């Protein structure tokens, strides 16, 4: 059918600040062109539609414009609030197509995060299983380095790594360093460290416990 | 009032 | 206003076919409107896959045209979406929207994953501090979730009472089965009194855990 090309796959602003987003047809399909928001873990939301017309309850900061073949979508100011992906779509022809997608990231000023140590739960030791879990809290930017130590120890094997999906309020993220055992393992070492590095923190920010410590 | 793509 | 749900089994084997149901209120399917069914990848990419008018008439997406079956049921108000011989490449989650000024109507989508896998509910431990740090006025308390294969999970405080400070954490996988944790932040008043509680929820494993969140001793 019809392809809708959106040209910059992501982007990220400031509060305050404009943002002009692009979608391409590869033909003509007159204004029928609907621009549409999705936040993290929510459904489409039809922002724009007809091209230029702000749908129901839909903010002034959003305008739409373009036709036959080529669209801009325009938030006056940037909101913490506008985090999401924005989608654009063609119900010109036959079969509706969407754009590729362009996600929205905030920008904010530089954020240390805090860090919690979490030692495994007995209750998780019953099954042969120990897992040491490192909370990096609000923080930002993203890009931040966890490093795992035992007794001292570089640890590389058996640690996954995740981020959430950065605040609506705040704009800062999150994430978590899950480094997981067995029991006899987890009870052959004594000390535990997690240490990450940031942008923000000159020097390694660290997190330890004792295992002997009840 | 629908898009012509609906028919 | 319009209201739509969509409603299916979130597991299917492949060479199998789905049929997913989407129920709307507030609204006759047969009074005006294009019912559609869309569906987005993985990578979020979103797909239109076909739909009815209100009148009978079907127009379907020319690559799925061989696959695909949308019919409706007047007198329930609701209309399906059948596809068949599913590969894994089906996985997605499928939505079901009102055409019409584009689609203003969207329901709240239902997800669907085509393996052959093993369904297996989810372990759940409390991730509970290590008595030193003791950061007075704010405490953090957790939540993990791991071992568990669809994916869904959905995971609350006191049934959704406590909602601030939640920090909640993607899915990965670990060889082959899901792994998550949720972190909530409190009032150091609050927590050794009061208890938080972590609802986890595991849809076609059909598990409603509850984990209670104690101190070190």
């Amino acid at each position: 059918d019809i392809v809708m090309t959106q040209s910059p796959k992501s982007m990220g602003m400031s509060v305050g600040e404009a943002v002009t987003l692009n979608c391409k047809a590869s033909e003509n399909v007159g204004t029928y062109v609907s621009w549409y928001q999705q936040k993290p873990g929510q459904s489409p939301v039809l922002l724009i539609y007809g091209a230029s017309n702000r749908y129901t309850g839909v903010p002034d900061r959003f305008t739409g414009s373009g036709s036959a073949t080529d669209f801009t979508l325009t938030i006056s100011s940037v909101q913490a609030d506008d985090d999401a992906d924005y989608y654009c779509g063609q119900s010109y022809s036959s079969p509706l197509t969407f754009g590729g997608g362009t996600k929205l990231e905030l920008k904010r000023a530089d954020a240390a995060p805090t860090s919690s140590i979490f030692p495994p739960s007995s209750e998780q030791l019953s099954s042969g299983g120990a897992s040491v879990v490192c909370f990096l809290n609000s923080f930002y930017p993203k890009s931040i380095a966890v490093k795992w130590k035992v007794d001292g120890s570089k640890r590389a094997n058996g640690t996954a790594n995740s981020w959430t999906d950065q605040d609506s309020a705040s704009s800062t993220y999150s994430m978590s360093s899950t480094l997981t055992l067995t029991k006899d393992k987890y009870e052959r070492h004594n000390s535990y460290t997690c240490e990450a590095t940031h942008k923000t923190s000159s020097s390694p920010v660290v997190k330890s416990f004792n295992r002997n410590e009840c | 009032q629908l898009d012509p793509a609906f028919g | 206003q319009v209201t739509l749900s969509q409603s299916g089994p979130g597991l299917v084997k492949p060479s199998q076919s789905l049929s997913l149901t989407c129920t709307v209120t507030s609204y006759s399917i047969t009074s005006d409107y294009a019912w559609n069914w869309i569906r987005q990848f993985a990578g979020q990419s979103l797909e239109w896959m076909g739909y009815i008018s209100y009148s009978g008439s079907t127009s379907y997406n020319p690559s799925l045209k061989s696959r695909i079956s949308i019919t409706r049921d007047t007198s329930k108000n609701q209309f399906f979406l059948q596809l068949n011989s599913v590969t894994t490449d089906d996985t997605a989650t499928y939505y079901c929207a009102r055409g019409g000024t584009g689609f203003p109507y969207w329901g709240t989508g239902t997800n669907v994953t085509v393996s052959a896998a093993s369904t297996t509910a989810p372990s759940v431990f409390p991730l509970v501090p290590g008595s030193a740090t003791a950061a007075a006025s704010a405490v953090t308390l957790g939540c993990l979730v791991k071992g568990y294969f669809p994916e869904p999970v959905t995971v609350a405080w006191n049934e959704g009472a406590l909602s601030s400070g939640v920090l909640t954490v993607s899915a990965v996988l670990q060889s082959g089965l899901y792994t998550l944790s949720s972190n909530t932040t409190v009032a150091s008043g609050t927590w050794p009194s009061a208890s938080v509680t972590c609802l986890v929820a595991h849809p076609k494993s059909s598990t409603a855990a509850d984990k209670k969140i104690e101190p070190k001793d």
